RNA sequence: CGCGGGGUGGAGCAGUCAGGUAGCUCGUCGGGCUCAUAACCCGAAGGUCGUAGGUUCAAAUCCUGCCCCCGCAA
RNA sequence: UGGGCUACACACGUGCUACAAUGGGAAGUACAACGAGUCGCUAGACCGCGAGGUCAUGCAAAUCUCUUAAAGCUUCUCUCAGUUCGGAUUGCAGGCUGCAACUCGCCUGCAUGAAGCCGGAAUCGCUAGUAAUCGCGGAUCAGCACGCCGCGGUGAAUACGUUC
RNA sequence: GCGGUCGCCUCCUAAAAGGUAACGGAGGCGCCCAAAGGUUCCCUCAGAAUGGUUGGAAAUCAUUCGAAGAGUGUAAAGGCA
């Protein structure tokens, strides 16, 4: 949110990577949610997004943080003419 | 000279203590410090190659001699006997000088000096160093610098062994 | 050393003003000079993202 | 001269320090405001002292070298994660959600008929 | 293996003798005119001249080889 | 639910900005009309460089607001320059809307400062308050149009004549 | 008869002196240099390894290895550190 206010994430993806505690890299967690930010628990885990067709993974780093999760999600397989 | 002096009184006892000499003429000594530039593009146009040599020149104190050829390589449309850069051969205080110069104005100057290679050796005591990038004191005169070429400049010693050099250099300043 | 061809390389000091450290030797009589040995040191977007919202 | 670029001398203050990347109106206007001096001088009837309160507020701000760098890292680490916004850049294309279809052509650089 | 004549943008050709830095016509591509197509008009693209080297300030051209094509022979 | 209609080697049409000094920038100042408005228009005050935010008044309206319109006029400065033109693109910080602004929003500030020095063949509109230029409002609309519809400001040249 | 050859230089053939033929095998010459001569003085190469900036497989720098594996205007032979 660009207005100084909560920084936006879904409920449901907070409370699982919450639950998520020990921080296991096998409890890989799947989302629709292309739409949230990505925070520091966040880094280090290996979540699958829904890019239109396919749940593809990507493993978050510090570099990460200000971003959202379907830029890493592209929508687009353009390859050219 | 005060590179001398330290050489004469800190570093040799502070040596000869570590590595256990039986005579102070075993002793780790500079003898020469070497620079050089090549250059190549001189192969299209010299006049840089001229602007090495005054850049030489206005380091030093001490005007270069140029390199060249003893070859032709078609790849670079090169001849035999063209002026391929150019190299500097310092000795004594000159030498002593220019290196101190070097670990107390111009190794800071680079934009990012953490330090320095120590597997930079020949094997057999003599130390090669390279500046990428020009333009490392003030007198470098930064309003004609034209271009960076970079240097290599070489450190040649009485040294056996890497060891004996990394520790002499180590005494003398270098920041590995 | 050669005449007429060789720069005049006269004993200049160098002045380090960060410490007021002052070294004699030659070169092309005091000079400016901004950092050295004597002077130099080796001689976050989690944390970010932290200060812009507060965690 | 400032911070590596000899700026003109027919050119009043504000607009010759323009030609530095990193300093607009806007900031010039600030750093003689800062400083104190008169903002419609020519630079070629300057005071040194002038000049060095210039050269002095413009290296406490970021300008030509540092900005280089810091705007580079931040393309390289958009560029290196994988982000959308890196692979615009690193496939030769606008990044702000353009259309790249009729237009983009200072992105694309000179057009090809095909 | 040899003797002649060839290898220059997609096609055909000059320029090779006389080194001076790649061109003629058609064709292709794009845009115009046209109800549309052709013609016409305005633009562009496409080759260091078969190739590896020498000579030269400079080689398609001169020299040396090497690789393909058409005749004979073979 | 998420994605796509927003792609991108390219081609075309319709527009906007321009390529400057009849002009750019800072200041001051003057003259409109149409029309819209209730959980909406919002005065005034304060904060903020700004976009905007807090408080709070009037108005279901020729009573209040949107609304001191901009071009214009008087000064100052710039003095021919890819420029103080041009503003694209890009990085950074923010603001609004709205569950949510990455794909994929609008606006602002800072910084960069590209192409472009009036445009080939050819081709389009227009005869008067017209063209040209200048802004203002409204419909859709939670938020968003260089478009659409309307409004008014300033305000030309030419028409011999039907060979084609 | 065509092709090729006709003059000169080098090697092999050529049989450890010299010489020695063939339409036997391979190559060159019809010049260059005013320093590529003379003398005096000085020096020693090629490549490999290692390291170093653009600089790569490879330019140039430095050390070591390095008996010639280079160079000797121009063919081959002989010879020359
Ligand atoms: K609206
Ligand atoms: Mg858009
Ligand atoms: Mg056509
Ligand atoms: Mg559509
Ligand atoms: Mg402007
Ligand atoms: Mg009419
Ligand atoms: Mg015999």
């Amino acid at each position: 949110r660009s207005l100084k206010k909560g920084p936006f994430v879904d409920d449901h993806l907070m409370k699982k990577v919450e639950a998520q505690q020990g921080a296991e890299k096998k409890k890989v967690i799947k989302t629709w949610s292309r739409r949230s930010t990505i925070f520091p628990s966040f880094v280090g885990f290996t979540i699958a997004v829904y890019d239109g067709r396919k749940h593809v993974p990507v493993y978050i780093q510090e570099d990460m943080v200000g971003h959202k999760l379907g830029e890493f999600a592209p929508t687009r397989t353009y390859r050219g003419h | 000279n005060r590179l001398k002096e330290k050489y004469i009184k800190e570093v040799t006892p502070s040596l000869v203590e570590k590595f256990n000499y039986s005579s102070v003429m075993q002793t780790p000594k500079v003898d020469k410090i070497v620079i050089n530039m090549g250059v190549g593009d001189a192969v299209s146009n010299a006049k840089n190659l001229d602007k090495a040599v005054e850049e030489l020149a206005l380091i030093t104190g001490q005007k270069p001699l140029i390199t060249k050829a003893k070859k032709s390589i078609a790849g670079f449309r090169l001849r035999e006997g063209m002026p391929i850069g150019a190299k500097v051969t310092l000795r004594g205080e000159r030498m002593y000088e220019f290196l101190d110069k070097l670990v107390t104005v111009s190794l800071p100057r680079v934009r990012d000096f953490h330090g320095v290679s120590k597997k930079a050796f020949d094997g057999r005591g003599n130390y090669t160093l390279g500046i990428k990038e020009q333009l490392i004191f003030p007198e470098v005169d930064y309003d004609l610098v034209d271009k960076v070429r970079g240097m290599d400049i070489v450190i040649v010693t009485t040294a056996n062994t890497d060891e004996e050099s990394r520790e002499l250099l180590a005494q003398l300043g270098m920041p590995f | 050393m050669k005449q007429d061809i060789h720069p005049n390389y006269q004993p200049v000091v160098f002045m380090d003003s960060t410490t007021g450290f002052k070294f004699l030797s030659g070169s092309t009589p005091l000079l400016r000079v901004e950092v050295t040995s004597d002077s130099h040191p080796f001689y976050g977007r989690v944390d970010r993202f932290n200060k812009k919202y507060g965690l | 001269r400032i911070a590596g670029v000899d700026i003109p001398r027919d050119k009043r203050v504000v607009v010759s320090l323009t030609y530095i990347y990193g300093i607009g109106n806007t900031t010039a206007k600030k750093v003689l405001a800062n400083v104190g001096v008169s903002e419609d001088v020519r630079v070629r009837d300057l005071t040194n002292e002038q000049t060095d309160a210039i050269r002095a507020e413009i290296d406490k701000l970021k300008v030509e070298g540092d900005l280089r760098r810091e705007v580079n890292l931040n393309i390289k680490r958009l560029m290196e994660i994988g982000s959308y916004r890196g692979i615009r850049h690193r496939r030769g294309l606008p990044t702000r959600g353009q259309n790249t279809k009729n237009n983009a052509r200072t992105r694309k650089g000179p057009t090809k008929t095909v």
